[PDB]
């Protein structure tokens, strides 16, 4: 609050990243999930991976569907890098596996370079690093919620059930969704990592979130009490006060 | 006996987590297409075919549209051509 | 001195203009042919739900299948 | 009576500071006297653990067409909210008639009120039979809903609810047989049970998109391409494909068929013909 620089402020600067990734990867040894939000944020800092031509639209639409998954845009970029480390170790060209799934290498291994770095940083910083298992059903919930906590400032929620037009809290900003995301269905919060404004403002790079998950993850920056205009804000007190209830239950039975 | 009971087990339980892996891997498909299924419901719910019927019907008019402009870019007769089909009795109507 | 060249560009401009018409027709029709939030995040929330219930069932030592 | 609203104005914050027992019996008497705040004393029911009365609340607000919740909560909003506090305390509730406490019969009129969300009711009803942990009436309940559902969202739902269930409970007996498995302990209740469960679960899992076809049809009786799917899903068994070609032939109304209802009965006379039978 005096400005000065903590810890976590001094561990960020060292770490050649955004403060929002760094506190994601300093995070993500709670979630359990440090090798996937580590390499989330190494394809974040890398270009965009993901190539569609337009002579080759269709292909690149195929490519993207057969290597996308449904928790969110990160989620399928995350499931993209997972494939292509795959190939390489199963030895196919790194380069041809790129082409044919419409991927760019180039990007991939500046992805997988940053990914590198990054671990480096976190063993000579002592941090853990930690991968939830394939079988577990919590493996997607703790690199949501990792995500969360990375990015609570970026969170945008929709204004109808009817509307597919959603409300980033970040000055209470009325976009939409990314053409490129590969959510089929829209979820209640959605984590942007990136904002792009044009004729029509929508939100790239969005993973699936709750408003309870959101408000776990980062309770100063979603708190109640401070909370602004308006009803996004007012949803949000009420799933707090729901989960209050909850846990009043739950210590009542225990 | 215990040891080969102690193994049969052990492959029995393997087979049964295979059995799992199979399961979660079918009911993650299923409840993907059925979600796809849902967008069919609504999606359809959006998409009365009253409104299908009419964009067929200016498809329809368009690609004749388009057809005829190229049959007069070609160079061929466009109402020779489709002389070659017009029936007696919608010759008789047009007369 | 400007005539030809603009029956040109209204020519190309038709051609173009109901080119687009047909193939918004055919991407709606594509869209038939392949065919909420508040029910998704409810699917997620009853199957943690579910799942505590499992965990607290084999907890207290709910065995009563048959 | 006329100075009581005064008296009771400052007897409740005296409740909302002693808590426990004695409030409830206060705003009890506060119910008797004026009935307004029933959120507020859901809220202290389900903070003191009295979720028997809470019910029995829950009943006579409802049963109440006046009441309206000062937090915007609708009709659903209770119904969820009654659902949500019978699962989430399903053994604090003592049921029968003497309570007056019927989580079956009132879940179903659920199902007959509130249809849109009848799926939701359904896997309500089966998460608060399995928090009791009566787990075959549980399936009893849940095929029951299975079979009389007529939404696709509302079946698959359902079954996304039993993959979870049958799942986490067949995986927590995974870890209890290996334990036993490393000791060698093994009976007819753990090894034949495993086996007749993954038994039932398969043979569920395989028969699901028969179920799923049969709720497509009963959400529209008119669409060919359904039947066909269905009757493909059928197979080689050709007693079944001739009573689902019949029943599709006796079901879809001509004029309000949404298929190819000629490529439907070309296949049924190929199908015929392709076997033996040229008279018919
Ligand atoms: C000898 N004969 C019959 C005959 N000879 C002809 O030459 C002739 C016709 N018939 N025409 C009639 O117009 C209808 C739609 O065409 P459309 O879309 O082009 O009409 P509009 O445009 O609408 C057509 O049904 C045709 O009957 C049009 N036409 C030129």
């Amino acid at each position: 609050d005096d400005g000065e620089l903590t810890p976590l402020g001094n561990l960020a600067s060292e770490f050649p990243l955004d403060p929002a990734l760094a506190v994601m990867l300093i995070s993500s040894p709670e979630f359990y999930c440090s090798n996937e939000i580590l390499s989330i944020t190494s394809l974040l800092s890398v270009p965009q991976i993901w190539v569609r031509p337009a002579n080759a639209r269709k292909r690149a639409d195929e490519m993207k569907a057969q290597f996308a998954h449904p928790d969110g845009d990160h989620l399928t970029l995350l499931n993209a890098y997972h494939a292509y480390k795959g190939a390489e170790a199963r030895g196919e060209d790194m380069k041809k596996w790129c082409h044919e799934h419409f991927l760019s290498y180039r990007h991939l291994s500046s992805a997988d370079n940053v990914r590198a770095q990054l671990k480096k940083i976190m063993e000579t910083h002592g941090i853990e690093l930690v991968s939830t298992p394939f079988h577990d059903k919590n493996y997607y919930t703790n690199i949501r919620r990792a995500l969360l906590a990375g990015f609570f400032m970026q969170v945008a929620m929709r204004e109808s059930s009817n509307s597919k037009v959603y409300k980033t809290v970040k000055d209470e900003q009325l976009v939409l969704i990314h053409p490129s995301t590969t959510v089929t269905t829209p979820y209640e919060w959605v984590v942007y990592n990136e904002f792009v404004l044009t004729t029509k403002q929508y939100v790239r790079t969005v993973t699936n979130i709750r408003p309870e998950w959101l408000l776990e993850i980062a309770p100063v920056y979603y708190d109640l009490s401070t909370f602004q205009k308006g009803e996004i804000k007012n949803a949000l007190t009420r799933v707090a006060e729901k989960i209050r209830r909850q846990q009043a239950m739950k210590a009542s039975k225990a | 006996s215990e040891s080969s009971t102690k193994n049969a087990a052990l492959t029995a339980a393997q087979e049964r987590l295979a059995r799992f892996r199979a399961l979660q891997a079918r009911a993650k498909e299923s409840s993907q297409q059925n979600l796809k299924e849902a967008t069919k419901e609504s999606q359809r719910l959006a998409t009365d075919p009253s409104q299908l019927t009419a964009l067929s019907r200016k498809h329809a008019i368009a690609a004749h549209k388009l057809l005829k402009a190229e049959i007069e870019d070609a160079g061929g007769d466009f109402e020779r051509k489709r002389a070659w089909d017009w029936t007696v009795e919608e010759a008789e109507r047009w007369d | 001195a400007i005539k030809p060249e603009m029956e040109k560009r209204e020519k190309e401009a038709r051609r173009k203009r109901w080119q687009e018409i047909i193939e918004m027709t055919e991407r709606k029709q594509e869209e038939i042919r392949n065919g909420d939030g508040k029910w998704v995040e409810e699917k997620e929330v009853m199957g943690e739900r579910t799942r505590e219930a499992v965990m607290e069932a084999m907890k207290a030592g709910a065995w009563k299948d048959n | 009576i006329t100075q009581h609203n005064r008296i009771w104005a400052l007897y409740r914050p005296f409740a909302n500071s002693a808590e426990g027992i004695t409030a409830v019996k206060i705003w009890r008497r506060y119910m008797q006297v004026h009935p307004e705040d029933a959120e507020d004393f859901i809220e202290l029911l389900i903070q003191c653990g009295l979720y028997t009365e809470a019910v029995k609340k829950y009943i006579e607000i409802l049963n109440n067409p006046k009441f309206q919740s000062k937090n915007a909560k609708g009709h659903y909003e209770l119904w969820s909210e009654m659902v949500d506090l019978l699962v989430e305390h399903a053994v604090d509730i003592e049921t029968g008639h003497e309570t007056g406490i019927d989580v079956e019969r009132i879940i179903r009129s659920g199902i007959e009120r509130f249809s849109d969300q009848r799926g939701k009711l359904w896997s309500g009803l089966a998460t608060y039979w399995i928090r009791r942990g009566n787990f075959d009436r549980a399936r009893d309940v849940f095929e029951e809903g299975i079979t009389t559902v007529m939404t696709v969202r509302d079946f698959t739902m359902i079954f996304d609810a039993y993959v979870e269930f049958e799942e986490s409970v067949i995986g927590t007996l995974m870890e209890a047989a290996s334990r036993r498995a490393e000791k060698g302990v093994v009976d007819e209740s753990a090894d034949f049970d495993l086996d007749i469960r993954m038994m039932r679960f398969e043979h569920l899992m395989d028969r699901r998109p028969f179920l799923l076809n049969d709720v497509l049809l009963r959400q529209n009786p008119n669409n060919v391409a359904e039947w066909e799917k269905r009757v493909a899903l059928w197979g080689d068994n050709k007693e079944e494909v001739v009573k689902t070609y019949t029943d599709a032939i006796a079901a879809i109304n001509p004029k309000k068929a949404v298929g190819a209802f000629h490529l439907l009965w070309a296949n049924y006379a190929k199908f015929y013909e392709k076997a033996g039978d040229l008279r018919t």
